[PDB]
């Protein structure tokens, strides 16, 4: 190596922004992507009260803020807040000016064009980066596993998408994007907790319900047997201490919250669960690469971290699939940061070094350059 | 005294985090124990059955050789008959 | 494989390989010194050709081994 | 039989192979020098006239250019061999690349060690807020 | 002894003195220096680079198999040399290529049992029916007619 | 081996290229003749993706390729692809440079001249062989049987031709070339499989249908009785496992696919079957050599490997022929490579060593030398 | 304040113990991960070799069947020509 510089592998995500320099093992700074203006009046003078706390600072003052995520389902709904989040990420969590570093954003499949074009326009005009490239969030997760084939189910917090890939040739007609993800599971858990008496309403208490979901919920291997067991014994009731005391006891809400993934009829969604959209995504592929996709099913994304999901999904697919094929589910322990590790690997490649969208190219063709050859 | 109390609260939170570490470590370790045992058993069985198939294949080789020789004999007989 | 292109490249390289001088502007001992230097040069040429011959031998050996080992997949 | 003894025997085998290979390498270099000296008939120009020496030098010039032609042919063959060598290396890389995607990289660099700076930042901000008041 | 003395040089006299201070740390102390047995487990509990269970079983096979209740300086260093990373990286791919091209005298694209036998006897080691046959069971992992390229490529990983 | 110079007996064929050095028993390398460009986009960078996989490599990546044969019916329709196939055959499957080896191609009877002239021009200009010779695919199959008379029916995969020969004197006016062959049987099988529900459309799935045809189909001794039996019992239904599971059951499609050979009206062809074009080819011969041709009927080519064809054909010809003549059908077990074995024998002969088209001769008369005395 | 200092030092030694337990768990985790990776690789190889053996057995079985049937037919024909 020598001259030259390092690339910034940012990964907007929806729920946790993960960033860091290319070539490492883990993102340098991981912090929730929330921007919360204060809502009360404020009487102390000279306290140095800011007008908007972003990132991990607003998870400590959340008692008097109104947190609001700037990314709803993959798409970005509030561009000013997203710009604020990016500015914070560059200047305070990494402390590297963007004028001297290429960036590699990530984007969900099948997203609106205007979102991607606005993203590149911001990165080139406001932050004024040298060159930026946008990559699909599933190809990176396939990089991180060290494979070159396989069908990856990247169940993030915003949107769950299922991109099949063979021998490096992506199959654009077999991408099945479903909008059920971690946020809907948080809302459903917050809605079923009311059956015991605990009411969480404020946008700050959604974070508490998210913590409950992360620490207690698990995916049942067989749903009916668990529903019958939890209704007779009491070996499942695990307690949890709120941020002020008054411990709560979660009964059969433990495995009913993440069960929504396999039965989206619980939250009123029509579509089939993540156990059947993978099989449908496979069956749309050609008849000769189905064995390889069956054997190399990859899990990624945060929401696939529930204890006991890699067995439930395998059981379901084995039920659906033909009896002869072998069904194997790759669930690496570093699931949460799989997309970012793959992004680092891709940015560190020499063959990839000429695919960046150089600034002079953007100046000649406008923001619509991203849809062109430089994808 | 107030400074000491602040120190105590800090120590309390750190102890909490440590116990949290302990629990998560134990859980992951038990998980990997399960996977280890299942993988090992299946590996054993797979090796066994594969070796069985290898033996049967060798037997088939010998059978095929016998049949080939006998076919040679019958062919010679038929051509002389012609 | 378009031997015209190979012939053009050969002409260029022979221009690179061209070492031609005067022939009737020296005395006897200078002629002998030039002949000795030319002999050393052609000795170097022989050495480089033998080195290339053994290198090509090793190339062919490794090509055969790699070809076999990639064929062994099936 | 036991792993340690077998590894010792393998190490002895590798060392004997390496020593015999070094011996053959020095033998090859010496034989190559001998053959290179043998190939050219030595030049003896003592007591030669202008015509004789000039014709000898001109013929040596022509033969040197012929040797250049021969080396050009051989080096074109060798360059095609280099191309196919690189192609075979690339093909083995492709055949091994089914699972070798995450292999060529560097991980566990910087962020693994720094953990207690966040606690220091929190303590510093709380202390600044308390001291300012 | 030549391998043994090379291993002694691996944990050289400077390393010997550092680990001598460590040995005084994990010895009983305030006694005659008779040297007991469990201190080689104490160094496992202390050093952090805990000796592997394979090291433990090798020690058990050499020491305490008489229930010796103590470990010699020689057996102590035998245990110690197997803990510190005196690795040789398993040579390099180019050296593997050269060696296995030499072993493929017939240039068959592999190494045969005959070539392995003549090479291992060419090193002076007693290669009897205890070898070759066990090397068929141990050295030949594939056992698919010969020793193919990847077989001896990976068979010598991290070894000398 | 050593000094001296061996000949390359290549045999282009249509469906399987068979090659090897002269003087052996079997071809050294046998691989399908298909060249398939990738058709999807490809997202992995640096995967080392080539632009065209030829030969047996494209039968393993056929899930994302569009295989296309460069030889339609004996004739060659795509010269660039055929040149690529030859280059692969010489350099990677045999690893012998063509600058030091004579070649012996094979060609079907009654083929266009331009095909043969272009073939020799390629072999002399691009690959720069020392000398090449083109031979009719049926005379070689007669060599391999060790006969010197007989009428050979060489039902390949591209074209079925029927060359009668007596005492070494070929009869040019009695060659009956018919364009029904293995490929049309594959298409017809793929078309009648749709009567049970299995639809194969992609050019990759044609290979799967070909495998079904090879492993299951057989020629019925009597067609109507088999049609009646398969419609009452179920002793014929043989099952087969696709490359992904979902076994299929072939009923009376088993003997209906290869029956097209004896009734070309099934695929709409007007002409008579291979059982009657042989009798017509015999009857065009002189009246005094018909007994010998009747007694020495030779089968060759791949498509004549169906189980039970050497009896159906004999029954049909015995029905057509006069009752006194003896009808014998030579069906050697090495039918598939019969043409190549004969080619090896012919190239190994000393008497043949002066029939090659030497390069200086081509330089003096141009590519039209092949039609001249050096046939 | 004295009581608080006592509790502070007690929590301090507890925190050090916690850190050490954390490091021990971390090492165990790395170790078990290594083991699992190795065994899974072995599983891959075992399954693949099993498949190869099974396929070869299938092919040899089929060829045996075909040749045997042909030989039987030709035997019947030999009797016929007798």
């Amino acid at each position: 190596d020598d001259e030259e510089t390092t690339a910034l592998v940012c990964d907007n995500g929806s729920g946790l922004v993960k960033a860091g320099f290319a070539g490492d093992d883990a993102p340098r700074a991981v912090f929730p992507s929330i921007v919360g203006r204060p809502r009360h009046q404020g009487v102390m003078v000279g306290m140095g009260q800011k007008d908007s706390y972003v990132g991990d600072e607003a998870q400590s003052k959340r008692g008097i803020l109104t947190l609001k995520y700037p990314i709803e389902h993959g798409i970005i709904t509030n561009w000013d807040d997203m710009e604020k989040i990016w500015h914070h990420t560059f200047y305070n969590e990494l402390r590297v000016a963007p004028e001297e570093h290429p960036t590699l954003l990530t984007e969900a499949p099948l997203n609106p064009k205007a979102n991607r074009e606005k993203m590149t326009q911001i990165m080139f005009e406001t932050f004024n980066v040298p060159a930026m490239y946008v990559a699909i969030q599933a190809v990176l997760s396939l990089y991180a596993s060290g494979r070159t084939t396989g069908i990856v189910l990247d169940s993030g917090d915003g949107v769950t998408h299922n991109v099949p890939i063979y021998e490096g040739y992506a199959l654009p007609h077999a991408i099945m994007r479903l909008d059920l993800a971690g946020r809907d599971l948080t809302d459903y858990l917050m809605k079923i907790l009311t059956e015991r008496g605990y009411s969480f309403v404020t946008t700050a208490e959604r974070e508490i319900v998210r913590d409950i979901k992360e620490k207690l919920c698990y995916v049942a291997l067989d749903f009916e047997n668990e529903m019958a067991t939890a209704a007779s014994s009491s070996s499942l009731e695990k307690s949890y201490e709120l941020p002020d005391g008054q411990v709560i006891t979660i009964g059969n809400e433990r495995f009913r919250c993440p069960e929504t993934l396999f039965q989206p009829s619980f939250i009123g969604m029509e579509s089939a669960g993540i156990h059947e959209t993978t099989y449908n995504s496979i069956m749309k592929c050609d008849i000769d690469i189905r064995k390889d996709l069956y054997a190399n099913n990859v899990l990624s994304g945060g929401t696939t971290m529930y204890p006991g999901i890699a067995d439930r999904m395998q059981k379901e697919i084995t039920a659906l699939a033909p009896s002869t094929m072998k069904i194997k589910i790759i669930a690496p322990p570093e699931r949460k940061y799989s997309v970012w590790i793959g992004g680092s690997i891709l940015a560190s490649l020499s063959t990839f070094q000429q695919m960046w969208i150089s600034k002079q190219e953007y100046d000649e063709a406008g923001p619509s350059i991203v849809h062109r050859k430089c994808f | 005294a107030q400074k000491d109390e602040e120190k105590m609260e800090i120590q309390e939170i750190q102890l909490k985090e440590a116990k949290h570490i302990a629990e998560d470590a134990d859980r992951k370790y038990e998980e990997v124990a399960r996977k280890l045992v299942i993988i090992e058993s299946d590996l054993e069985r797979a090796e066994e059955r594969a070796e069985l198939s290898e033996g049967k294949c060798a037997e088939l080789e010998e059978e095929l050789k016998t049949v080939t020789n006998n076919l040679k004999s019958l062919e010679a007989q038929a051509e002389k008959y012609s | 494989g378009k031997r015209q292109t190979e012939r053009e490249k050969k002409k260029k390289i022979l221009a690179e390989r061209r070492k031609v001088l005067a022939i009737d502007h020296l005395n006897e001992d200078q002629l002998r010194e030039k002949a000795k230097e030319l002999w050393q040069s052609i000795y170097n040429l022989e050495a480089e050709k033998f080195d290339l011959q053994e290198k090509f031998k090793q190339q062919k050996y490794e090509i055969n081994v790699l070809r076999n080992r990639i064929n062994d997949n099936q | 039989i036991s792993a340690s003894r077998k590894l010792q025997l393998k190490t002895l085998m590798l060392q004997i192979a390496k020593q015999e290979l070094e011996r053959e390498a020095e033998e090859r270099r010496g034989e190559k020098g001998r053959a290179l000296s043998t190939r050219c008939q030595p030049l003896e120009l003592a007591g030669l006239s202008f015509a004789e020496l000039q014709d000898l030098c001109r013929q040596l010039h022509a033969r040197v250019d012929k040797v250049d032609e021969e080396r050009y042919d051989v080096e074109a063959k060798v360059t095609k061999n280099i191309t196919e060598i690189a192609d075979l290396n690339q093909k083995i890389f492709d055949l091994r690349g089914k699972f070798k995607r995450p292999t060529l990289r560097r991980v566990r660099i910087s962020a693994d060690a720094m953990m207690q700076a966040l606690l220091g930042a929190r303590a510093k901000e709380t202390l600044d807020l308390r001291a300012h008041l | 002894d030549d391998i043994y003395k090379a291993a002694v040089e691996q944990l050289t006299e400077e390393q010997k003195n550092e680990f001598k201070a460590a040995f005084d740390i994990f010895v009983l102390g305030a006694e005659d220096g008779c040297i007991s047995t469990k201190e080689l487990g104490k160094v496992m509990r202390m050093l952090g680079q805990n000796p592997t269970p394979e090291e433990l079983q090798e020690m058990i096979d050499e020491v305490d198999e008489d229930g010796s209740g103590t470990v010699d300086f020689d057996e102590f260093l035998v245990m110690m040399v197997r803990c510190m990373k005196d690795d040789s990286k398993g040579k390099s791919e180019e050296e593997l290529s050269d060696l296995f091209r030499m072993f493929d005298k017939n240039a068959d694209g592999y190494i045969d049992l005959e070539e392995l036998k003549i090479m291992l006897q060419a090193t002076g080691e007693t290669i009897t029916e205890d070898d070759i046959e066990e090397l068929m069971k141990d050295g030949d992992k594939n056992n698919d007619g010969r020793i193919d390229y990847d077989e001896f490529l990976e068979f010598m990983k991290g070894v000398e």
